């Protein structure tokens, strides 16, 4: 009683119903570094200009 | 003479006060740029000396022809 598969359908993606638990970290990947601090705030103007020497810009 | 061309004294005592409360601000902030300067480039978790690295919104997530990657 057996049927011969047709073209593409050996290729399909199929679906697997299992018991087995999903490996929650298959890399064994360690604790990533922190992120840096990011800019927080309104953006005012600089104290006295750009206080290069005698500029009082 | 002193009233039509000369200044005050006390124009010229506040006045003076006010460059030197500013000349001061300006030095103190100077210094403590420096002192920041230099804390950036020796910890490196500051916003400045940030040197890029590869970006990883182009590493690929799909499931490879093999396995064991």
């Amino acid at each position: 009683g057996w049927v011969r598969p047709d073209l593409g359908e050996l290729s399909k993606v199929t679906k697997v119903k299992t018991d087995r638990p999903l490996p929650e970290n298959p890399y064994h990947s360690r604790a990533r570094p922190e992120p840096n601090p990011e800019v927080e705030g309104d953006l005012k103007p600089a104290r006295h200009g750009s206080r290069l020497f005698f500029w009082t810009m | 003479i002193a009233r039509t061309f000369f200044d005050a004294p006390e124009k010229n005592y506040e006045r003076t006060m006010a460059i030197l409360q500013i000349e001061s601000e300006k030095a103190e902030l100077r210094l403590k740029e420096l002192e920041v300067r230099r804390l950036m480039r020796a910890k490196g978790d500051g916003p400045w000396f940030q040197y890029p690295t590869i970006d990883k919104a182009l590493i690929d997530h799909s499931p490879k022809a093999t396995p064991d990657n």
